[PDB]
Formats: C-alpha cells, structure tokens, sequence
C-alpha cells in the first residue's frame, strides 16, 4: 500500500509524501508485474494439455 | 471516474485495474490512567492555624505528589491569583521537578511589591524576586480570624535593613541596626532602630491595611526527574469499536477486544515477533486486553471495453463485506464482490479474478 | 552513638566462579516464545566473584560502586540488614539509607554523618547505630509494615536471595529474587530471572556502598554474600509461552 | 508529531521519509532480482513436461 | 492482511484444480 | 502614530517602484532580517504585491515576530503563516513612544478562546470567562479585562 | 539562483541534486533487469533458427 | 594566523559576521563566504 505503510493514518505525513510525486504509483506497478507473472509460469507448466 | 483519472486517458482498456485503496476511519479518543492516589496535602498548607511572617517566610518541599491545581483555582475564597512564569490553565498539564512554598501574612497596600520587576519596602528589605520569576502567586484575605480587637502583635515585618538581598534570602539577623554615623552599642541610642516593627491587625481598617495571607508556590526546572504535576484526567472505557485509544501516554488506533492471555503482575506491554504493539493493560481495571487497528484494502474495478459498454464492478481485495457500506453480494477467498452477479455455468476465463473466479460480459 | 568494631582479623578474600546468575528483566514487556538480543548491563557468565564470611568475624568494609553492582547472600535468621549508598559519607552530600528490619523497609536520603562501623546492636532491636545527623532530607520512602523472622535458625543456608544494584540516569532501580537452596557454600547449578522490585526517582550520585550486619566483642551466627561488579554485555533472552525468561546466553563467552 | 512544533517537525520526519522510501525501493529491488531466477527454472521445467 | 499495507494475494489456480491438470497428463500417457 | 498590536495596519502597496537600496542601507533600522528571499536581491525582483504591517511592541518582544514561533505575541495577537516570506525592521522608538506619565495609549491581547489563524484582525472586547463559573454582565470574579 | 545569494542556494541545490541520481539510478536499474529478460529471448530465437 | 584589528560602535558587532550586510560590510570590512576563524569584540570606552 501506498502511504499506509510510511504515514498510516496520519495527514500531515501524507503532505510530505505527496511532494516526491511518482515513487508511489511507480513502486505499485513494479509489485504488479511480479504477481501477473507468477500465474503465467503455473499456467505454461501444467496446462500443456 | 477513478480508472478514467489515475490511466490518463479517455479510452479504458479491458481488465481489472487497481485503484483507491480503502481504510476505515476511527469514531473518538479514549484515554485510560490509574486512580491517582498520592495526592499531597494542600489543605494543611492552606489551613494552617498560624502563618509564618514576612520577615522570616516559611520554606517547605513539596515532593513526589499531585498538586491538584483546580481546587486551587476553582475556589472562591481567594481573593486573588496572579501567577506570572506560567499560564494558569495549564499548571496541572507540565510535570515538574520540585515546588517550594511561602507562606506570609501580609498587608493589602505592599500586595503591589509581591509581583517581580516591582519596586516597595518588602520588595526591597526582605522579599526579592529575579528578573525572570517563574514561581506561582496566590493571595487572599483572612480578616476575621487574623485580625484581632487588640491588635495582633506577634507578626513582624523589616523596618531598617542594610541592604537589598537577593531572591530567595531569608536573614535572621535582629540586631540594631546603624542608620547614623556613629556606632550603636547596648539596646538604644542615638540612630538605633529595631529591624524588625509589629503588625497590628484591626477589623476598623479598610482594604490595604487589612491582613492578607500570600502564599507563593515557586519551583525549579528540570534539574531532576519530574515528579511534582497536577492529576491526569480518565474518561470511560468503551471496546468493539476502533478508537483512538491512549493508555499510559501511548496513543494508536485499532479496536480494543477481551485478550485470554496471562501476563505477569509487573509486565505491562504485549508484542508480537515482527516488534509492534498487540496487548495492553487497563491502569484501572487489571485485565489484558488485545488490540486490532481497523481494518483497510483499496479498489478493483472491473471494466469491459468502453465502446462496449459502461458498466463497472467492485472487487474489494482480501476485505470482509460486514463492514462494506462505509465506502448483487457475493463472498470468495479473494474478498467480497459486488455489482456482478454469480452463475452455475462454467465458461473460459476472460478476466481473472483469484482463486479461480473469472469475470465476463455475458447474458 | 557508636562504638568502633574493630575486633576483626584482616583475611584475604576467596574467588567463585558464578555460573548463571545476573539475568534480570531489563523492562516491563511480555513476549511469548521469542528469542529477543539486547544490550544492556549484566552480570558476565563465569566471572570471579567475592566470598565475605560474617561469624568472630565482622567484615564491614568500603568496596567500590560503578556500572552497579549485584549482591547475593544466603541467609538464615536474616543477619544482613540493609545499605548505605553515597560519594562522601560524612553529611556533607546527600548519601542513600537502606535498612531492612522485622518491622518495616525504611529508606532515606539525607547528609548522615555515617561512622565507621554502621550496624544495629540486636532478638530485637535495641541500638540503631547507624547514622547521627539527620538535617537535609530529600525523600522518604516507607512500605507497609510486616514481621519478619529474627529467630537464630541454625543449619545449612535454606534461603538464598539475590539483589541487583543499578542506576540509570538519576533513577535508582533494585530488583529483588529468592530461591530456596540447599549446598554448603556456593551457588546452585541452575537458571532463574529476577523480577523488577522497585524505582526510585532519587536523582543522586553515588560511588560506593556499604553493607550492614558489654560494647565490645559479640558472637554472630556464620553468613555469607557475594558481591560482583556488571559492565555492558550483549545477551540473547529467550522467553517462554507464559512470559517467564527460561534460559539466556551469553555473546562474549566462547566462539561457539 | 506530537513533542516538536511544526516549525522544524518536518526537518525530523524527513529523515523517517527518506529512510523509509530506501527501505521500500530496497526490497523491490531484490523482488526483480529474485523473480528473474524463479523463470528460469519454470522455463525449464515447462521444457522437461 | 498484514498491519502495515501488506497484502498477500492467492493464486488464480486452486491447489485442488493443478491436482486435476496433473491426474489428466498422468492418465493420457498411460 | 503608529497602532497597537491588536491594532496593526495592513497597507497595500501596489503600481510603483520600490527602490529597497535606501532601506537596506540605513543604519536608522535597527535589526533587518529576511527569510524568503536575500535582502540584496529585492532590488530584482518583481512581485504581483505588497503588505506592510506596522506596530509597536516591547524591545525584548522581537523573538516572538519570527513565523511559526510560540508565545502570548505569536498565540493571542499575531500569528505568523509558516510559509512566511518578507522581512523584519526594528528599531528603538523610545523618545517618541515613551513619555513619563505613561504612553498607555498601546494596548496589547492578553487572553483569548484559543489560538489565531494566520494574519487574524480582531477588534473584539468582550469579557472572556476564565473560570468555570459562569460569568455575565460587565465585570464580576475572575472576569478580568482582556 | 536568482531569489537568494552563494551560500543559501547551495543547501536548496544539494537537495535537488540527491533526489535526481536516485532518479537515474532507478531508471538504469530497471533498463539492466529488463535488457537480462530480453536476451534470455534473443537466445531462445538464436537457437530456434 | 592572520589578526584584524579596528574599532566599531557596539551596536553594530552583528554587522561583521560573514554572509551579513549593512554598509561596513559592503564597502568597508567584509568576509568570504567561507571564512575559517573567530570574532572578537569588547567595550573600550573607558578609554577610546
């Protein structure tokens, strides 16, 4: 999650945050290949027939 | 909305996308602290039989209790509270040191000389204050039983001295003071004034000559570990329902439900292995207690083509839908979806979902 | 009033060798089944310790303070007393009064002009004659009053109690610890954690103790303490699935 | 937040930030790294079925 | 799931639905 | 003349030139201090507008004047945005503020309800209740003047 | 440069400057861990052919 | 080791810190950005 995990529930953190821009919607993208990729490996193994 | 904004763009694509992550905000504060007990007392301070007198002021510590402030100040028979180093609202929030108290009686006209930065008799002879006073003044009258018909000659104040002395000096000192020239020697003589000239309290004087009972709370400032503060207020206990609880000056947000486990009688936190807190313990009522901070997920809206249709669904992942209604029903190990409804026919997946749910846009 | 004790022979004193003891809680916090390293004052694993004998005998001298010290001592009749805590013990600072009696646990801290034999002539007590002025007291601490044994009781050592001395910051922390044993002399083969008693927020300094046993001459039943010295070590506590620390090991010792 | 005013606040939480975001690109970077090892073996086991 | 953001999320394949792929590629070579 | 703290001008300046060399270089002000840009480069610069706010306050008061400081001046009757960007001039005023009967045409807030917004103006009066008692009318215990 | 003098601007400056290497940092990171999968299949083409 | 010496009106010491302004420092007496050293000042006018 974005700003739970370093300013959980606090605004005033979440001010800060926002200034360094994408880092944010970069990182959940980055999180998101890894886990469409995992079902791409069990679907090349086994669904052979 | 949300897909249309966080893609840029105008045209969405066929998929499930991630978006608008959820929380569950909390309802209010609840703060918890013992029965404060060790409470010093005041009430022998203030109704003592017999003040000491401004000459030579009584000097008492006040150590290791809770200077409870607001009787202090609530109560109507002081006849004035002028407390200059802090506010007076806040005396019983900042925890101190050490608080030394001065006691005196004292007339209405010199009450002027009690304030720092003042000039007059007794803010020159015997009581000095600095530059940067930070001690708490009360006042108040006490005619009736410190005046008397006869004149209440025990009480003494400084008539000649020989210098200003500095803040927070007492001196015993009663010997004849040298005003003149020439030496003094024996018990009178030619320019040999007594230092020290009584009191007389009648109920015939006015406002200013009538005997005032001033009493100045000074301390000293965080050169030991605070110990002296006034009581710390506990509000109701409330569970089931996430809260921004605040137990002992720790504060956090999660709900508060009954804990089966078994601490020590001395042991007061509960973790857990990756270091946070999950146990706490009532400081009233001892039992153990186990926190949980509410709950919280994000959105996953699942779209056909936008030149197909509009329509859209909501997958909240991994969230329970008992408590969906704060942002068609259907429950998986996923989560809860809703806006979409379930079939028994089994077709080819065309948007995965989890745990072997798959989407479509079919009749 | 006092009178000096100086009817005692100078011996040299015996080393022992404490196999685990020095293990305390280091803060009030519970952890269930986790193994948890930190960093604090300890009691090093084998370390050479001092062996005092009382019988005949009365060893009453000025040993050293630094880092804390931890003192054990297995009694009968309760012989031991209490402590005196200070940097110049002569009333001119404020110097830690620690007595223990049948009654009640007395603590004071003013400028006691402390002589050179501190002690009470007892079975009751009939002489406190440990301390002189008492001008400039600061705190005062009293518990609740009980009785306590003052009965010689004769045999082997049946109770063996353990005390941690430390102070941090101005605060004064003592945890207390007793354990039933039966030996001869030295300490028993075996694990134990001692419990937090007290905290002091005294907010003195100190750099050495003291301890605390017609005129002349008196025959005192045979006791023994060990007194230690604890330096920073780094120790990894295991604790248990109901809150008690179990074992612990010590980092420095060996390769292994 | 709740001992420092809001003057300098920020200059002590930024600290926090800027540790915690390379604690955060830390971890993901390995994730990459990782991922990358696990498709090669499941390329290979898709060749061995 | 976790306290801070962390979410696990299960895979798209039940463990009971690759028993079915591997009973079937077991069963045709037979 | 210039206003009580409570009473504080606020001046547009606007449409004009603004030569700040004369400024910077008098000794007549006697501490200058800015924050949001260099005090040589003003002569630089072109701003959409401009506010001048004068008063007169105590001389050992000034630390309080600094934005986002905490005190009775920073709390009760002037409270500085955190963002602030200009610059402060002080100088000693005593022959043409003090007099020896007492200038106490110079009113300062001594009490409020609680804290002010940035730049607050406030011309109230009315008696505050310090105690828990309620308090009406125009005086009575503990209703002091504000 | 043009709002304040030497010194001021050159604490402002350091702050920019650190942010923007971690910029290119985590974009030549991930062109390295892309550029590995890419001749993992430039191989797997090479030994088709 | 290098020693500067002249006599300044006290309510003016501030003006000689380096990175400060006022006339002295912009067409008097200045210091370089990175001035290494201390400054010193004390009342005369017993004698001067």
């Amino acid at each position: 999650d974005c700003t739970m995990y370093i300013c959980g529930d606090s605004t005033e953190c979440s001010n800060l945050l926002l200034q360094y821009g994408s880092f944010c919607t970069q990182l959940n993208r980055a999180l998101t290949g890894i886990a469409v990729e995992q079902d791409k490996n069990t679907q090349e193994v086994f669904a052979q027939v | 909305s949300e897909t249309k904004c966080t893609l840029k763009s105008f045209t969405v694509e066929k998929g499930i996308y991630q978006t608008s992550n959820f929380r569950v905000q909390p309802t209010e504060s609840i703060v918890r602290f013992p029965n404060i007990t060790n409470l010093c007392p005041f009430g022998e301070v203030f109704n003592a039989t017999r003040f000491a007198s401004v000459y030579a002021w009584n000097r008492k510590r006040i150590s290791n209790c809770v200077a409870d402030y607001s009787v202090l100040y609530n109560s109507a028979s002081f006849s004035t509270f002028k407390c200059y180093g802090v506010s007076p609202t806040k005396l019983n929030d900042l925890c101190f040191t050490n608080v030394y108290a001065d006691s005196f009686v004292i007339r209405g006209d010199e009450v002027r000389q009690i304030a720092p930065g003042q000039t007059g008799k007794i803010a020159d002879y015997n009581y000095k204050l600095p530059d940067d006073f930070t001690g708490c003044v009360i006042a108040w009258n006490s005619n009736n039983l410190d005046s008397k018909v006869g004149g209440n000659h025990n009480y003494l104040y400084r008539l000649f001295r020989k210098s200003n002395l500095k803040p927070f000096e007492r001196d015993i000192s009663t010997e004849i003071y040298q005003a003149g020239s020439t030496p003094c020697n024996g018990v009178k003589g030619f320019n040999c004034y007594f230092p020290l000239q009584s009191y007389g309290f009648q109920p015939t004087y006015g406002v200013g000559y009538q005997p005032y009972r001033v009493v100045v709370l000074s301390f000293e400032l965080l050169h030991a570990p605070a110990t002296v503060c006034g009581p710390k207020k506990s509000t109701n206990l409330v569970k089931n329902k996430c809260v921004n609880f605040n137990f002992n000056g720790l504060t956090g947000t999660g709900v508060l439900t009954e804990s089966n486990k078994k601490f020590l009688p001395f042991q007061q936190f509960g973790r857990d292995i990756a270091d946070t807190t999950d146990a706490v313990r009532d400081p009233q009522t001892l039992e153990i207690l186990d926190i949980t901070p509410c709950s919280f997920g994000g959105v996953s809206v699942i779209t056909p083509g936008t030149n197909t249709s509009n329509q859209v669904a909501v997958l909240y992942q991994g969230v329970n839908c008992t408590e969906v209604p704060v942002a068609n029903v259907f429950q998986t190990r996923a989560g809860c979806l809703i806006g979409a409804e379930y079939v028994n026919n089994s077709y080819e997946c065309d948007i995965p979902i989890g745990a072997g749910i798959c989407a479509s846009y079919q009749t | 009033q006092c009178v000096n004790f100086t009817t005692r022979t100078q011996l040299p004193p015996a080393y022992t060798n404490s196999f685990t003891r020095g293990v305390y809680y280091p803060d009030k916090v519970f952890r269930s089944s986790v193994l948890h390293s930190t960093q604090d004052l300890f009691l090093p694993f084998f370390s050479n310790v001092t062996w005092f004998h009382a019988i005949k005998r009365f060893d009453n001298p000025v040993l050293p303070f630094n880092d804390g010290v931890y003192f054990a001592s297995t009694e009968k009749s309760n012989i031991i007393r209490g402590w005196i805590f200070g940097t110049t013990l002569d009333s001119k600072t404020q110097s830690l009064l620690i007595v223990n009696n049948a009654t009640n646990v007395v603590i004071k801290v003013c400028e006691f002009q402390f002589f050179n034999d501190p002690f009470l002539g007892v079975w009751m007590e009939s002489e406190f004659r440990v301390y002189s002025s008492a001008n400039n007291c600061t705190f005062e601490y009293v518990s609740q009053p009980f009785l306590m044994d003052l009965e010689g009781k004769q045999g082997n050592f049946k109770n063996l109690s353990e005390f941690v001395f430390k102070n941090i910051d101005g605060y004064f922390k003592i945890y207390s610890k007793h354990t039933p044993i039966n030996l001869v002399r030295g300490l028993p083969q075996g694990f134990s954690a001692l419990e937090p008693l007290v905290d002091l927020p005294i907010g003195i300094n100190i750099t050495r103790f003291q301890t605390l046993l017609s005129s002349s001459g008196w025959t005192a039943g045979a006791a023994a303490y060990y007194v230690g010295y604890l330096q920073p070590r780094t120790f990894l506590l295991k604790y248990n699935e109901n809150g008690t620390i179990t074992d612990a090991v010590d980092c420095a010792l060996d390769p292994l | 937040l709740s001992r420092l005013d809001k003057v300098e606040a920020e200059v002590q939480i930024d600290r926090l930030i800027t540790g915690r975001l390379q604690s955060l690109q830390t971890y993901v970077t390995q994730q990459l790294i990782r991922a990358a090892e696990i498709r090669a073996s499941a390329n290979l086991a898709a060749t061995k079925m | 799931q976790k306290f801070n953001g962390l979410n696990v999320l299960p895979p798209l394949l039940t463990d009971e639905m690759i028993a079915q792929y591997t009973s079937a590629l077991l069963a045709g070579t037979i």
